[PDB]
RNA sequence: GGCUGGGAAGGCCCGGCGGGGAAGGUGGCUCGGCCGAGUGUUACAGCCCCCCCGGCAGCAGCACUCGCCGAAUCCCGGGGC
RNA sequence: CUGCGGGAUGAACCGAACGCCGGGUUAAGGCGCCCGAUGCCGACGCUCAUCAGACCCCAGAAAAGGUGUUGGUUGAUAUAGA
RNA sequence: CGAAGCUACCAUCUGUGGGAUUAUGACUGAACGCCUCUAAGUCAGAAUCCCGCCCAGGCGGAACGAUACGGCAGCGCCGCGGAGCCUCGGUUGGCCUCGGAUAGCCGGUCCCCCGCGGGGUCCGGUGCGGAGUGCCCUUCGUCCUGGGAAACGGGGCGCGGCCGGAGAGGCGGCCGCCCCCUCGCCCGUCACGCACGCCGUUCGUGGGGAACCUGGCGCUAAACCAUUCGUAGACGACCUGCU
């Protein structure tokens, strides 16, 4: 027979293949469309999760009743150090999809970009890009590097920058940089390729790519759970308390006839660390690391212009199972997915 | 040795029936420009047909169910295979075979692609009647390439306009060297002619 | 845009059928797809016959739609149908292909010999013609 | 120096819907299309050519690794150039949509 | 059945000058050019008489659908000469009972604001097909003049101003607002 | 070999008879260079078609394969399994 | 109590009944591919369906309608002008 | 009373845009000298359908880095050689316009426009396609000399430069220098185990895979386990640190 009372369902078909996902950092499956006008400018940025703390403003919403009083918002702390940009890879577009043309790498690299090539690097003889970087050094190299970018300037659609963040200047344990390709949306491809090469082995802070009341969005891991009923995965109804073979169970899972269990039935399994990309994140305040003229100035990360003190984002005693964040930040509005010391990306918005 | 056969302005299952017959007798069989084969009746009747393919799911576990592929291509590539015994080992040989391209890739690019009159539109159906365009349904049902296609085909088609212009400048001073020439080989076009050549 | 028109008097080539490869004059229409035909000077009765198997030439000859098989041989005589034919390139063509079809081992032998000398020959004046055109442009 | 047999397609065993009889293929003779131009292959001798693993005679050489089946053409099959040919040994199923030679030498020139 | 032959004949006048790429007519004078392309029919177009003088079209072996063409062929050209003779200019008045329907003209003709229609605050923006011009017309109070050679474009203009006023959820036999098409006339008479 | 002792047709035609399509003609009109082409009206035959009077080998199920039944009114040769 | 060819599938349907084989020819059925064969320069017409149609048993439709289209029957009026 | 951690619309943050169209309303327009959303053709059109945002990512691809200096080693590119196991398909190639079918192909373009080339007008040749896949290209015996027509062509995986080609490029073109050869087409002139009629002959092949004998130019490992960490976790797996 048919169901009495109609009731909706329980969890979302559109997100649940529930494993954990085999990627770590967020990956940008789908960059903003470049408008071959606006100046050339990257669409993501790599930070790390840090902490949540209060944040009080007056609204300014005409029509509402709250309109021109003292709100406080939740409000997010992603410590974003600028992030070093060491290759660059351009993507041609093909009728079977987008496919890699040239990756080109910069002369110089990292430490910390070097230690993601490797799985164990106490083990390793830190071999990594040794005779490529013979190719900056050599006439032919040069002869050779020209060209590709050539050829990568009259064939290549996409142009992608790989850039690497900085893991020394954060209180994270772990030593191995996160590597990144960031799509950059600009003018023509020639002038975007100019810009990537000149951009190359330099700096990239979080003022040039995102910029104070600006809707982004945040991709990352969701803090994981481990294994889970369905009564907290998929948050089903508790059975009553007399029944025998227990409670936090789904009673019913499907019809006789069809002799199979549909993939729509909510079944105990993986909770968490589910890949996600949350929209619509408010930049209340980018706010600026610690800088020394004659002494420390650490008033420009939470003193304002109504609070004229010489206060530091971080709490005291730092952040709780984070650290001390002491370079740039982005102060963004809510919560954002992920557990503490988690690398966030930050993507521009997809949408006018 | 590899037969290589152009889908544009061929109906679909007229020309899928002629390439598996062929493929079932050791034939290498190469189909391009997908997107060009067009289906007998209206648009409107062609896309709910295959809306009503795309509704057919499996419903307790659709990841088993059928492989609606999007792709000209791959839609030609199906509809030989329902033509073809694929459950055999001729049939999966047979498909092995047989390679279909999306629009008509750089190593076939440079190749005499070959019509079949059997499967053709202007042939097969009356000019009083409608058809659908497959790139048009694909793209409508879900292909995302159809531009990148297009663009691609379009500096093809400028390319093999310059050879062209080349080739036929070629005949022409072929012909005036012919021309020029014919004094000191009359007795070789005579003997040609005499056995039905050159008339 | 058509220029042969189905009307009493042309001549058709007959493409396929018992009297195939022949010329026959049309001398009434029958039916929409069935045309009344006559041969007399090609050795070709008066028959029924449809359009398909038969492709109508340029030539067309006046004599009254219900001619009695004379006037219409009359009409051909006069105006010497198979002598116009032969001249034209079709029957030109149509022999050229007979020929091949009857060669035979000896003549494709022959056929062969000439085609390579005339083929290097042709390939040595073109050679010349393209280098004196790459110099002229030089 | 060139070749002195006419290529043909081994297309299949003599048979129904759901019967066959292996003891006569069906031959798929290249450039010809209907039963009219078929005359000339009938009573022709056919080989099927394969090479296996260990070494076989040969007549007028050194033993080699390829071995044939022949076979004799009897009649056509079906308006459309097919023919049926009979093997002393039955094809091993193998060769479906493989290349046999039709040899040109039961001549009736 | 098949009919045998179909035939029909216009006689364009002296003043202009069609052409027939095969299938596709240009028909060129003083107002400007018409182009149509005649495909997907299966009629023969000749172009008949020194100095170009008429138009003949041939239907061969047709059923009845196929003869029913040779005739819609025809006032196409018919349409296409007088467009580019004269012209083709549609007049609409404003109707309303209390609300004044207020209709601007915003960059030449294309773009088309209606405001105040049943006292909505919502501007309806119409565009304009290419070619048509829209005005609005003097000696009249609420009057809109759409000019432009095309036929069915002025027509389709016409069309798309007149669908974007519709009373929703009303009785129209009640709320008789909007703007129609009250004259279908040409540029210039002669 | 038989038929309607085959039907029409092919060639020379001769002395007549009536009817019809509507033609080297006439003719309203239209289109090009007196001529050519397209339409219409009475309509003899100098385009022809049909019927009645009357006769020549040219026939013959005819390789001008336009449409049958066939075999002591029937025999020969050849190819394939 | 019955196998075999066809009806995709199959008690009773069509053909046809059984020793083991080679060659030839059929019945019922078919000849775009699956799958042997129309890969005929097959003949004449009908049909557009945004629910087309596709072969005894048999697996599916009724009454009422349609200037959609193709034929037939009957009845008036039209150069004294429909 | 309560740290940390989990958790509650019991606290807090976020939840998107296009395409085709259904019903419908229309434009031009005959059938049916009038009229008609329909017969050809065209417009607007939605919780619809599809795609986009988002989750996973194919017995599917991508370019890039390092590629075992060792105390015995093992490899990567080049060239020309010898046997040595397995697996086989085969039996000259075509190196290319777009395109329409009630229409097209080729030149010159006196003429004009545009970036040697393209477009338009006019003219001239074909169109059951001879600038035909009913097609074209190459010959499929060798060597001696001894004449004629034709004739500077080719080769030595000939050596060095200049390019075209990105869709899944994987191939070709254009120039310099050394040596060698007289090859295509017709005629004499002989000789090639002439193996005495008997079948898998003849080639793409120096085919593809595995194990071994010649040199030149370059190489120096990373992965896993063990340990540790918690952003992870039933166990695996995962994020990390360690001259």
């Amino acid at each position: 027979s048919h169901r009495k009372f109609s009731a909706p369902r329980h969890g979302s078909l559109g997100f649940l293949p529930r494993k954990r996902s085999s990627r770590h950092r967020g990956k940008v499956k789908s960059f903003p469309k470049d408008d071959p006008s606006k100046p050339v400018h990257l669409t993501a940025f790599l930070g790390y999760k840090a902490g949540m703390t209060h944040i009080v403003r007056e609204v300014d919403r005409p029509g509402s009743k709250v309109n021109k009083k003292e709100v406080v918002e939740a409000v997010t702390i992603v410590e974003t150090p600028p992030m070093v940009v060491v290759g660059i890879v351009g993507y041609v577009e093909t009728p079977r999809g987008l496919r890699t043309f040239k990756t080109v790498f910069a002369e110089h690299i990292s430490d910390e970009c070097k230690r993601r090539f490797y799985k164990n690097w106490h083990k390793s003889k830190k071999k990594a890009f040794t005779k490529y970087c013979k190719k900056w050094q050599d006439d032919a190299g040069k002869r050779q590097l020209d060209k590709d970018f050539s050829s990568m300037k009259k064939y290549c659609q996409v142009i992608r920058v790989l850039a690497h963040t900085q893991m020394r200047l954060l209180p994270l344990r772990q030593k191995k940089a996160h590597l990144m390709e960031i799509q950059v949306n600009g003018g023509t491809v020639a002038e975007k390729l100019d810009w990537a090469r000149e951009r190359l082995e330099q700096q990239v802070p979080v003022s040039q790519v995102f910029g104070q009341d600006e809707m982004i969005d945040v991709i990352g891991v969701t803090k994981g759970k481990g294994y889970k009923g369905v009564t907290s995965r998929w948050h089903t109804k508790k059975l009553p308390r007399k029944t025998h073979r227990g409670l936090r169970k789904v009673a019913c899972i499907g019809a006789w006839h069809p002799a199979r269990v549909a993939f729509s039935v909510a079944r105990a399994g993986q909770k968490g660390y589910h890949h996600r990309t949350e929209i619509n994140k408010k930049i209340y305040k980018i706010g600026q690391g610690y800088l020394i003229k004659d002494g420390k100035l650490i008033k420009n990360n939470a003193s304002t212009d109504y609070d004229l003190s010489d206060k530091s984002i971080n709490p005291l005693g730092g952040f709780v199972h984070y650290g001390e964040v002491t370079n740039d930040f982005v102060m963004l509005k809510g919560c954002v997915v992920g557990t503490k010391k988690r690398v966030l990306t930050l993507r521009k918005s997809l949408l006018v | 040795q590899v037969l290589v056969l152009d889908g544009r302005g061929h109906l679909l299952g007229r020309l899928a029936a002629i390439v598996a017959k062929q493929v079932l007798l050791g034939r290498k069989v190469v189909v391009v420009r997908c997107e060009g084969i067009n289906i007998s009746g209206n648009f409107y009747r062609n896309k709910l047909k295959y809306l009503a393919f795309l509704r057919k799911r499996m419903n307790t576990n659709p990841s088993r169910g059928p492989y609606h592929f999007r792709a000209p291509s791959r839609i030609f590539w199906r509809t030989v295979r329902g033509m073809l015994p694929h459950k055999t080992k001729r049939g999966q040989a047979a498909l092995d075979r047989l390679k279909v391209f999306d629009g008509i890739p750089p190593p076939y690019d440079k190749k005499k692609r070959m019509v079949v009159p059997a499967a053709l539109k202007v042939v097969r159906l009356k000019p009083t009647r409608k058809f659908a365009y497959l790139g048009r349904l694909a793209h409508e049902v879900g292909w995302k390439y159809q531009a990148v296609t297009a663009t691609l085909e379009e500096k093809r088609k400028e390319k093999a306009k310059i050879h062209y212009r080349k080739k036929k400048q070629l005949m022409r001073l072929r012909k005036q060297a012919e021309k020029n020439v014919e004094k000191k080989i009359d007795r070789f076009t005579e003997v040609l002619k005499t056995h039905g050549f050159l008339v | 845009v058509f220029r042969r028109f189905v009307e009493v008097g042309r001549v058709a080539y007959v493409s396929f059928g018992p009297h195939a490869g022949k010329l026959v004059a049309i001398v009434d229409v029958i039916d929409q797809n069935r045309a009344l035909v006559d041969g007399p000077c090609t050795r070709v009765r008066r028959q029924a016959m449809p359009f398909k198997c038969m492709q109508l030439t340029d030539f067309i000859l006046k004599f009254p739609h219900s001619a009695r098989q004379k006037y219409v041989r009359k009409a051909w005589e006069k105006a010497d149908i198979n002598t116009k034919w032969a001249a034209t390139r079709w029957a030109k063509k149509i022999e050229a292909r007979e020929r091949k079809a009857k060669m035979t081992d000896f003549d494709r032998y022959k056929v062969m010999k000439a085609k390579k000398m005339r083929n290097r020959i042709i390939k040595n004046e073109v050679k010349k013609l393209q280098r004196a055109a790459l110099l002229k442009a030089s | 120096s060139g070749r002195l047999w006419c290529k043909a397609i081994f297309a299949g065993y003599k048979r129904g819907l759901r019967n066959q009889r292996e003891h006569t293929a069906l031959l798929k003779i290249e450039g010809v299309y209907a039963r009219d131009e078929t005359e000339f292959y009938l009573g022709k001798r056919c080989a099927y050519v394969y090479k296996a693993k260990n070494n076989t005679v040969t007549p007028g050489g050194k033993p080699n690794k390829t071995r044939v089946i022949w076979g004799k053409v009897t009649r056509a099959h079906g308006n459309s150039g097919m023919v049926r040919a009979k093997f002393r040994s039955n094809l091993p199923a193998k060769a479906i949509g493989h290349r046999i030679r039709v040899m040109l030498y039961p001549s009736r020139i | 059945m098949k009919t045998i032959l179909s035939n029909q004949t216009v006689d364009i006048p002296e003043n202009v000058d069609i052409s027939l790429k095969g299938r596709t007519v240009i028909v060129k004078g003083p107002r400007g050019t018409l182009r149509r392309d005649f495909n997907h029919i299966n009629v023969e177009l000749s172009l008949l008489g020194k100095k170009k003088k008429r138009l003949r079209v041939d239907k061969w072996w047709g059923n009845r659908k196929e003869l029913a063409t040779v005739r819609t062929i025809c006032s196409h050209v018919q349409n296409m000469i007088k467009g580019v003779t004269l012209g083709f200019r549609y007049k609409m008045r404003s109707v309303y009972a209390h609300f004044p329907i207020n209709v601007v003209i915003q960059e030449n003709g294309s773009l088309v604001e209606i405001r105040n229609f049943l006292g909505e605050k919502y501007i309806r923006r119409v565009r304009m097909r290419p070619g048509v011009a829209c005005s609005v017309s003097q000696a009249q109070k609420d009057e809109l003049v759409l000019e432009g050679n095309d036929i069915e474009l002025v027509s389709n203009s016409a069309a798309l101003i007149q669908q974007a006023t519709t009373v929703k959820n009303k009785d129209i036999r009640k709320f008789l607002d909007g703007i129609y098409v009250s004259e279908k006339g040409t540029v210039q008479q002669a």
